[PDB]
């Protein structure tokens, strides 16, 4: 009955679980606003999907993010990674197929790792 | 490029279930493939297909005795008769039951078919080409008799020379005569007595003796002689011999009526033709392994035409030469795969069968099949040369033939043994790499050396897809650890760089100025990815587009059928601006790789008979105990060994019981043409070659008001501006005035022309002479066009090298026919000539 | 008539006219049911649905005005000579015309009934009975009533036979008067007068199941049943109001159906024809009423433009089931249960068209290359605020595109008893549609019901959503359809302007419905989520694009880069599509005013209709007009392109519809119809235009001529080294053909007997084979050496086949020692007279490859050849030094110039 | 798994390519194609020490030279050449 | 159980490498063990990972 999506967000040992459902307009991280929560120069990583997506998106969801695990620096790359794939799996399930493909277009001509997380494997030159 | 894709010729299958037929003249072979017929012309070699598609397999092919008026049957009894010379569908009806049986009258006005019981005597419909002030009519056919005065199959229908009677072959053991109308001196009678029914009655040439020919092997004379008591005479039987075929039953007899011989096709393969009122065994020889299903004659009597259902096998058997016209065999299992030749004139297939085979586009037989394969033959592939062949099997080794020596020069394994299933290979031809499916390993051998350089290793899967780059320096293997890997081997150091996707890798493919590549996923998405900085730079989520489904044996509806929704193989254009892309599905998507939009999506088969050919199956067929297409009907059968089921539980790839009843619709390869204009791809009912139509479409390029065909000609023949002509054709757009204006302007103003001609229309000049050269008997005429345009343009073609790609290609081919086919004779000619001048 | 388009049939039609049906038994199983198209008859059956059997050619000449269905045969009766038209009576049979009536000279009147009994048909005209013989086909006599005043002679009602009553027709006046004729000997025999003579005129007549009763229906509203030996009144009703006469009765000869309990027999049903509902009597005490069945077609009205009545009321023989018919274009079968009771019954089978003219008309696009293809599927959008699906293929299959549960809605209303109408409980009347089924999900696009017109995507991106897009008439939403459920879509989108919508049209990739309102307005909705996404334009300069007038004619590139969009008044703009800014506009201003516009998609050309009657062609790649066609006398109706872009048809008010070549820039052909058309459309293969007229209801499909015969028809109206065309393969064989045939030789041999047949039968033409074209090689090579010109035996020699080829070219020879008597100098110097002439290369240089080969040694033991020989070398040399200096250089520089990096 | 690679060997005439080709009307190759004679020229005659004559011998280029006329030098050089390559196997 | 396990691969979520089979017959030798799996839309997948709490819906 309820519209919710619930997407994984991943990096070194930080992962992020970010619930994402009908709303007014709000991000929360930790029980915290999205504003706060991170060193006082990453939040320019937090706020880079909003930013390319516009905020006309993300007028009509409600995100809510738990982390856990990682460094500052991992645990804002899978903020930004679950903030992402949240709202691109929203607009896959509750809007139009186009808007979901547009929304997957934008974000992976800025950066592919807002999308899926690439592991650094061990293969040196052999 | 335009992608205004229609359908040309079917290929790579010459038969399959139905009747046989020639042309009245002799040469055109008609024969039914599936749900369309092929006409092969043979003497020129050539190759057609008509328009029309039929729901299900064909049943049945009559011809009118004029030559104009085909009527095709397909099962079920739905019928399109269609315009010969001119290949257009005419009339659809449907006889409400399945024929059986069907023959025209030679006269042309009627054409008698039985359907199981019945006989029915129609009326040739009057059609809007035999009559000047004409046009279609509603119900076109009109009946003229039914007879029912029958107990069971009627297996064949023969009408009479003066075509006032008919002979109906039964499967109740009795032929019976008819008449057209009621005659003085006539009762409808029966001709009994046989032992297990009879396959054909045949007319003699004076209509006195009839015979009849059996399934047991014994064909009988009918004479009207008095009974042996002598106004009072009856239809009886002056003489009986038969064919003494050992262990097997006759399939399928015809009869000669002019030249009096009868040749008839048996269950064991081997068919016999007789000499038949005296029955002297002209000759009798294997065609094939498994049976013969139909025969027919020509009408000048000196070719036979055999079908044999079970493979492919057509072959057209010339007697009194006693050789081949022709042999040729489709596949008779999966088409795995498919390259077309770099010059671009056959095509090569790999299927399941064990052998590859080397298809012309024109002319549409297979020209060599290479069988050195013990098992299922997937990926074959070509170099950048042309002439040599890479592929891959089943049965661990990667063969390479030479195609002008047509031998196998090198064959590849691994040390321990594989079963390859996917390959690439350097363009330059010297390294080969393979992938398969039981090691994760990668191996690349050397073609000049022959031994394994290596075995690359990274994948934690098995690699599904692997690619050389067009220019010779990457390597792309695409696996099922949900990866990528760009591969650089031919550099000092050897790496290799990952690209992590979402799902398993079904296909890889480059774009031919090869800064791009496409890599097709198991989710059902292509993503478009670039080579040199390792990034993804476009993707098309394509489930939705390809998802046609529900086959039988399926209990989802098509839209939750998974399986059915991503791309097995994807090819860039020649161009580099299209994919085309097909999986295991009924439709091909052609996708933009800029716009990132489906352009045009197609439907590869109409094919009922086939099993996934429709997203909504009809409750009609649904019985209470399962599909009405499921119910094993083999014991109905009335031969053994189509009652005998040598089928193996659970084998999905290949066994030789190979149940294959209502097969399922895949697209297991598809190819775009390197002259452009065409692609085609490899389905279960054929090899579909589907072209561009510039000839039947007006398509201006960039058009003012004051332009029309009389201007152009007006221009021409008033004022001779050729170059003003010549640019108002090309902008104008229609291939018969621009080639009349072509041939207008004269030998001398060719260089003038060409010099004052524009760079925005240079390549479609070049693509229309090379078009020119390979089909117009003015051969000296553009190659001084062809000269001159490349003595202008030079440094503008070399300069840009990917733009005009094709056109170079299709230029160059024309000039290595003129090179290859006169020259060569010219050179030959002259120093025989010298020599015996010389003594 | 025309020179392109030749009419087929006229489709969507099943009953228009108010010419009854007929039923005939066919056995023990089927009904074949036989109604008037107005120039041909339909034959469905039963029970197989009630899907078309026979229809009826070829196209009488005037409009059917009787029929009757006889064994096999129908009969069929038309023209009314009173006004013009050429009248007579046909015998069809399986839809082909197998007899003709002779009608009688002096016949100026037109035929109402025709009736087939005994051996006798009988055709009650107007005041006059003509009767044939039946056997024969022949004319018997013609029976005259005759009356003191002028009014009550007229045969109204008709004329039926009693079952068992020999050779006696009943015939019904204008008078009260029932008279009893006896059809063999002309002779008046009974006259029966009506009960309380103030009802004044039969309206009909119909034999009871019971022996020696009729059922006389009149004017002032009385039923009686009657004996017609006795002249005694069984039964009198008063079954009409004055107003409303009783028009058609039919008994039930099943055996029950009355008496409150369902096992007593004597039900009659009823019908007028001003009303739309049938009555049904139980005439077994008094004869009480036992329920109408309202609203069983349309009731008519002479103020509104849908037509209605019941033409025809039949109950089938001794079955439950009743087939009624009326004039709204429908037939309905109704059947009554047994084991509940049912004084009305329930419907079974019901066929309909369109109950009002055809508005606008839509060929459905392609499924993709499938078995539907362009040409299966119309879309007509009706008068009668009604869209119906049609399917040229079988027109069984053919079904309305439902709104919702409108006769539900009508019947929990007070619509069906008696305020609006059941019309009126519809959207408008369509104005336009456009389509896609690119997302079409068939039949499960949407699982579950949906809301209809509301004014979850997982599942609508898994199977499919809307598929067509429709702007009705006066309203300011634009509807939305599936197609594949054939249903109402879920959204009605508003236009932003508030005005009513002028123009619809949906992307190419079946995503996006663009609506454009009267005001000026032009919205983008999303289909699949049914929200705005892009108004145009958004908020030259950005922002400010907008119409200052109606919105006629938007349409979308296929690649959704560009929209572009017509106003009325003036100009055509140009917008960026992800943007929503106007790109590039175009201004006829002052001087036109865009009415329409049409798109041919793979051709990138539109049509402009504007109101100066003329069509202007324009790229939409380079944005200028190229085509204006000035033709039209009338403002233009409906106009519309071919699929190869060759022509465009436009038809015009003036009822000529014109057809313009597009590349010749000229007319083809302008053929006058007999109403003016209001809607074309043409399949999206080139076979089908489909004409919807004005005042006809149903459509009009003609052919395509110049697909099946080629049409002359450009009239412009007002009211060097050469190769030779020989195939390839035979010369290529020619010069191969030893290897050729050791291939086509099989591996094992065929197994010939020992005692083999010698002297084989004869195959081929006299001997030899039948490619040898029929009229001695030698004589001809020395008669073309004796004259001049060796192009005899050169056109011959071309035209052989491989085999024999080689045969003629292996069998010349030297002979008896002289320079006029020997082939082969001869056939050295017709190669020396080609090589001059410059016409055959390949073949003369295969030729002679295959002479030197087979003859060398001849040629170098004798000289008297070595000097043309030598001829040859000169003329060999220099063609082929030019020749291979030439295609030699465009080999070496077009292989550098694919590759001129190493 | 496939199967062990067993030797097989495949018998080649001297016939050309169209008698390789399946049975048709007319070939497919032009008419320069059709006298490629299916055995290279190395298979046709290839000299070697086998196929000399019995005072000359071949050298590593496919040249015929005697031992009569050649001198001491080139003889020493030979036997090194022949016993340098005894050695490496 | 093999009577669920033949009802699941009868509805069609399991598949065998890359191609999904309906057939409750196919032989999967030894090395094909290794490789059995559900589809990719599948509702039982959806269950697992519902269960494990990894249900990522993109």
């Amino acid at each position: 009955s309820v519209q919710a999506v619930q997407v994984f967000g991943k990096k070194k040992n930080a992962t992020a679980v970010a619930r994402c459902v009908q709303g007014k307009g709000l991000i929360k991280v930790n029980g915290k606003p999205l504003k706060l929560f991170a060193p006082e120069i990453l939040r320019a990583k937090l706020y880079e999907p909003i930013l390319i997506l516009g905020t006309d998106k993300f007028a009509d969801v409600d995100i809510r993010i738990r982390v856990a695990g990682g460094g500052h620096t991992s645990q804002v790359y899978a903020v930004r990674q679950a903030i992402a794939k949240s709202i691109v799996a929203y607009y896959a399930k509750y809007v139009d197929e186009h808007s979901k493909n547009l929304l997957k277009q934008e974000l992976i001509q800025f950066d592919r790792s807002l999308l899926v997380a690439d592991p650094r494997r061990c293969e040196p030159k052999k | 490029m335009k992608t205004n894709f229609k359908f040309s010729n079917l290929l790579g299958t010459v038969y399959c279930r139905g009747n046989l037929l020639f042309s009245p003249d002799g040469t055109h072979l008609f024969s039914p493939v599936g749900n369309r017929v092929t006409v092969f012309n043979l003497v020129e070699n050539k190759s057609y297909t008509f328009p029309f598609a039929h729901r299900k397999n064909i049943s049945r092919i009559g011809l009118t005795p004029q030559g104009n008026l085909l009527l095709s049957i397909d099962e079920d009894g739905q019928a399109i008769l269609t315009n010969v010379p001119r290949r257009v569908v005419l009339y659809h009806f449907s006889f409400k039951s399945p024929v059986t049986a069907l023959a025209f009258s030679p006269s042309g006005r009627h054409f008698v078919v039985g359907l199981k019981r019945k006989i029915e005597v129609w009326h040739v419909p009057s059609t809007p080409d035999t009559n000047e002030d004409g046009d279609l009519e509603f119900a076109p056919f009109v009946r003229h008799h039914t007879h029912m005065q029958h107990f069971d199959d009627v297996r064949h229908l023969e009408w009479s020379s003066d075509s006032r009677f008919f002979l109906s072959a039964s499967k109740d053991l009795t032929a019976r005569i008819w008449s057209l109308d009621t005659e003085e001196g006539f009762v409808p009678t029966v001709l009994s007595g046989h032992r297990q029914g009879v396959v054909g009655a045949y007319f003699s040439k004076d209509q006195e003796t009839i015979y009849t020919v059996s399934k047991d092997g014994a064909v009988f004379e009918w004479k009207y002689v008095a009974k042996p008591g002598h106004e009072d005479m009856q239809w009886r039987i002056v003489n009986k011999h038969f064919f003494m075929q050992n262990a097997a039953t006759l399939r399928c007899a015809a009869y000669h009526a002019e030249s009096n011989l009868l040749v008839a096709g048996f269950s064991n393969g081997i068919f016999g033709l007789y000499e038949m009122p005296d029955f002297n065994l002209i000759h009798t020889l294997s065609i094939s392994q498994n049976e013969i299903d139909f025969v027919t004659i020509n009408k000048s009597g000196e070719w036979l035409a055999f079908g044999a259902s079970k493979l492919g096998q057509l072959l057209v058997w010339e007697w009194q030469s006693e050789s081949y016209i022709l042999k040729q065999q489709g596949h008779f299992d999966a088409m795995n795969s498919l390259v077309y030749s770099p010059d671009g004139q056959r095509i090569v297939t790999a299927a399941d069968d064990g052998k590859i085979k080397v298809w012309d586009v024109e002319s549409g037989f297979c020209i060599v099949t290479f069988t050195e394969h013990t098992s299922g033959v997937t990926a074959c592939e070509f170099a950048k040369k042309g002439s040599v062949l890479f592929t891959a099997s089943l049965d661990g080794s990667v063969r390479a033939w030479d195609l002008i020596r047509y031998r196998n020069f090198r064959t590849f394994t691994a040390p321990e043994r594989l079963s390859f299933t996917c390959m690439a290979v350097d363009p330059s031809g010297e390294v080969i790499a393979a992938g398969s499916i039981d090691s994760f390993d990668i191996h690349i051998w050397s073609v000049q050396t022959g031994q394994l350089l290596d075995r690359l290793s990274g994948h934690e899967g098995p690699v599904s897809s692997l690619a050389f780059a067009p220019d010779g320096s990457v390597l792309v293997s695409g696996s099922w650890d949900r990866t990528a890997r760009i591969w650089s081997i031919f550099s000092r150091t050897q790496t290799s760089e990952p690209l992590q996707l979402q799902s398993d890798v079904l296909d890889v493919a480059f774009r031919p100025d090869s800064k791009q590549i496409a890599i097709s996923t198991l989710d059902g998405q292509l993503t478009f990815w670039s080579v040199s900085e390792a990034q993804q730079v476009s993707g098309v989520d394509g489930r939705r587009d390809v998802s046609g489904g529900r086959r039988i044996t399926d209990r989802r509806t098509a839209a939750n059928v998974a399986g059915t929704k991503n791309f097995n193989t994807i090819r860039y254009s020649m161009d580099g601006t299209c994919l085309l892309a097909g999986g295991n599905s009924k439709y091909i998507c052609l996708y933009s790789t800029t716009t990132m939009v489906l352009l045009k999506k197609f439907t590869v088969s109409v094919n009922l008979s086939l099993s996934g050919t429709q997203e909504f199956l009809n409750s009609k067929l649904m019985t209470e105990a399962g599909p009405v297409g499921l119910l094993d009907d083999q014991g109905e059968a009335s031969d053994l060994e189509d009652r005998i089921d040598r089928s193996l539980p659970g084998s999905k790839r290949g066994d030789p019981g190979a149940r294959k009843k209502f097969p399922e619709v895949r697209v297991s390869g598809v190819a775009f043409s390197p002259t452009g204009n065409s692609f085609c791809a490899a389905s279960t009912e054929g090899l579909l070659v589907y072209s561009l139509d510039n000839t039947v479409q007006f398509d201006p390029f960039d058009l003012n008001m004051e332009i029309t065909p009389a201007s152009t000609l007006a221009v021409l023949e008033k004022e001779k501006d050729y170059l003003k002509a010549l640019v108002m054709a090309f902008r104008l757009n229609e291939a018969g005035l621009i080639t009349r204006v072509y041939q207008a302007i004269p030998y001398t103003d060719i260089g003038l022309v060409v010099e004052q001609f524009p760079t925005v229309y240079v390549p479609r000049l070049l693509r229309f002479v090379a078009a020119q050269t390979e089909q117009s008997p003015h051969m000296e005429f553009c190659l001084l066009w062809i000269r001159a345009l490349i003595d202008k343009h030079g440094p503008w073609l070399a300069a840009n090298r990917g733009k005009v790609d094709v056109e170079l290609r299709v230029v160059a081919r024309a000039v290595a026919k003129m090179r290859d086919e006169i020259r060569r004779l010219a050179d030959e000619n002259v120093y025989m000539v010298d020599y015996l001048l010389n003594q | 008539g025309s020179a392109i388009f030749a009419p087929y049939r006229t489709i969507g039609l099943i009953s228009p006219t108010g010419v009854p049906f007929t039923s005939i038994p066919l056995g023990k199983t089927t009904f074949q049911i036989t109604t008037s198209v107005g120039r041909a008859l339909q034959t469905y059956d039963l029970k197989r649905g009630l899907n078309l059997v026979f229809v009826t050619r070829p196209q009488t000449p005037s409009d059917i005005t009787a029929t009757h269905a006889w064994k096999e045969r129908v009969y069929a009766a038309f023209g009314d000579p009173r006004n013009g038209e050429p009248q007579g009576l046909w015998v069809f049979q399986r839809g082909k015309k197998v007899a003709e009536l002779p009608l009688p000279s002096d016949l100026d009147q037109p035929i109402k009934q025709i009736l087939i009994f005994g051996g006798w048909i009988v055709a009650c005209a107007l005041t006059r009975i003509e009767v044939w013989k039946a056997a024969t086909l022949e004319h018997y006599t013609t029976i005259f009533p005759a009356a003191s005043k002028k009014g009550d002679n007229e045969l109204t009602g008709g004329a039926i036979n009693m079952p068992t009553f020999l050779n006696k027709i009943f015939v019904g006046r204008k008078d009260g008067w029932v008279e009893i004729w006896n059809v063999s000997t002309g002779k008046l025999i009974y006259t029966l007068l009506p009960p309380s003579p103030d009802c004044g005129a039969v309206t009909c007549l119909q034999p009871t199941p019971a022996l020696s009763l009729l059922a006389i229906a009149y004017s002032g509203g009385p039923l009686v049943i009657q004996n017609v030996l006795t002249d005694k009144t069984v039964l009198l009703l008063e079954a009409g109001t004055d107003d409303a006469p009783v028009t058609s009765i039919s008994f039930r000869t099943d055996g029950l159906g009355a008496g409150q309990d369902g096992r007593k027999d004597g039900v009659m049903a009823t019908a007028t024809s001003v009303s739309g509902d049938v009555t049904f009597w139980d005439l077994n005490k008094g004869g009480r009423i036992m329920g109408v069945l309202r609203s069983a077609h349309n009731p008519p009205s002479r103020h509104n433009i849908v037509r209605g009545g019941i033409s025809k009321i039949e109950f089938l023989a001794g079955q439950p089931v009743i087939v009624t018919s009326g004039l709204d274009n429908s037939l309905k079968t109704w059947i009554f249960d047994e084991s509940p009771f049912s004084p009305v019954p329930r419907i079974l089978h019901q066929r309909s068209g369109h109950a009002a003219p055809v508005r606008c008309l839509h060929f459905l696009p392609s499924d993709f290359d499938g078995a539907e293809g362009g040409n299966k599927w119309l879309l007509s959008g009706g008068k009668d605020r009604s869209l119906w699906g049609w399917s040229l293929r079988r027109d069984g299959q053919s079904a309305e595109l439902s709104q919702g549960a409108i006769r539900k809605k009508a019947r929990k209303m007070g619509l069906l008893a008696g305020t609006t109408t059941l019309e009126d409980l519809k959207a408008p009347e369509i104005t336009c549609i456009a389509s896609s089924l690119n997302r079409d999900g068939g039949m499960g696009a949407i699982p579950g019901k949906q809301m209809i017109w509301d004014k979850n995507a997982e599942l609508s991106g898994n199977t499919g959503w809307e598929s067509v897009v429709t702007a009705h008439k006066d309203d300011p939403y634009a509807r939305t359809w599936f197609w594949g459920r054939r249903r109402a879509g879920r959204w009605a989108f508003k236009t932003g302007d508030g005005e009513p919508v002028s123009t619809v049209a949906i992307s190419s990739c079946g995503t996006f419905a663009l609506v454009g309102s009267t005001g000026g307005s032009i919205d983008m909705f999303n289909l699949q989520s049914g929200r705005h996404r892009q108004r145009f334009p958004s908020r030259f300069a950005p922002g400010t694009g907008r119409h200052t007038n109606a919105v006629t004619g938007i349409v979308v590139d296929p690649l959704n880069r560009h929209v572009v969009s017509c106003s009325l008044d003036g100009k055509v703009k140009f917008w960026d599509f992800i943007t929503g800014n106007l790109v590039d506009e175009i201004d006829w201003a002052p001087m036109t005013k865009i009415i329409g516009c049409r798109y041919h998609p793979g051709n990138d050309l539109i049509a402009f209709a504007c109101d100066d009657r003329s069509i202007r062609v324009v790229d939409i790649e380079t944005k200028n007009t190229i085509r204006e066609f000035w033709g039209c006398r009338g403002d233009i109706n409906d106009f519309c392109f071919s699929p190869d872009g060759r022509w465009i048809v436009a038809a015009s008010q003036d009822s000529i519809i014109r057809v313009w070549d597009l590349p010749t820039a000229h007319l083809i052909d302008a053929f006058r119809l007999e109403q003016p058309c209001t809607a074309l459309a043409f399949s999206h293969t080139g076979e089908y235009l489909a004409g919807a007229m004005e005042g006809s209801l149903g459509v009009q499909i003609w052919t395509n001529r110049t697909l099946f015969r080629h049409v002359p028809t450009r009239q412009i109206s007002e009211s060097m080294m050469t190769l030779s065309l020989v195939p390839r393969s035979r010369w290529q064989t020619l010069l191969h053909i030893d290897i050729i045939k050791a291939r086509n030789k099989p591996k094992e041999p065929p197994k010939a007997p020992e005692k083999a047949p010698f002297f084989l039968p004869p195959v081929g033409q006299n001997g030899i084979s039948s490619l040898i074209p029929q009229e001695t090689f030698t004589s001809k090579l020395l008669v073309g050496g004796a004259k001049g010109d060796y192009t005899d035996f050169i056109e011959h020699l071309k035209a052989l086949p491989p085999a024999a080829a080689d045969l003629e070219l292996r069998s010349l020879s030297i002979g008896n020692g002289d320079e006029a008597t020997n082939e082969l100098l001869h056939f050295i110097r017709a190669l020396t007279s080609r090589l001059v002439a410059r016409r055959d290369y390949e073949l003369t240089q295969a030729w002679m490859t295959v002479f030197l080969r087979l003859h060398f040694d001849l040629i170098m033991e004798n000289e008297e050849l070595l000097q043309a020989l030598g001829e040859w070398r000169e003329h060999q040399a220099r063609e082929r030094d030019r020749l291979s200096e030439l295609v030699g250089y465009c080999g070496g520089v077009v292989s550098f110039l694919r590759s001129p990096r190493t | 798994k496939p199967k062990p690679p067993a030797p097989t060997l495949t018998v080649v005439s001297d016939v050309a390519t169209v008698a390789m080709e399946d049975a048709q009307p007319a070939t497919a190759q032009g008419v320069a194609g059709g006298e490629t004679s299916m055995i290279a020229p190395q298979e046709v005659y290839a000299p070697s020490k086998d196929t000399a004559e019995k005072g000359e011998v071949v050298t590593k280029a496919g040249i015929p030279i005697a031992k009569q006329e050649m001198s001491r030098e080139e003889k020493l050089r030979r036997r090194r050449r022949e016993k340098e390559r005894i050695r490496k196997a | 159980t093999v009577q669920a396990a033949t009802k699941l691969i009868e509805q069609g979520h399991v598949r065998v490498g890359v191609e999904e089979v309906r057939d409750p017959a196919f032989l999967v030798t030894r090395n094909m063990e290794d490789f059995v799996t559900w589809t990719v839309g599948s509702k039982i997948k959806q269950n697992i990972m519902k269960y494990r709490d990894k249900l990522d819906d993109f």
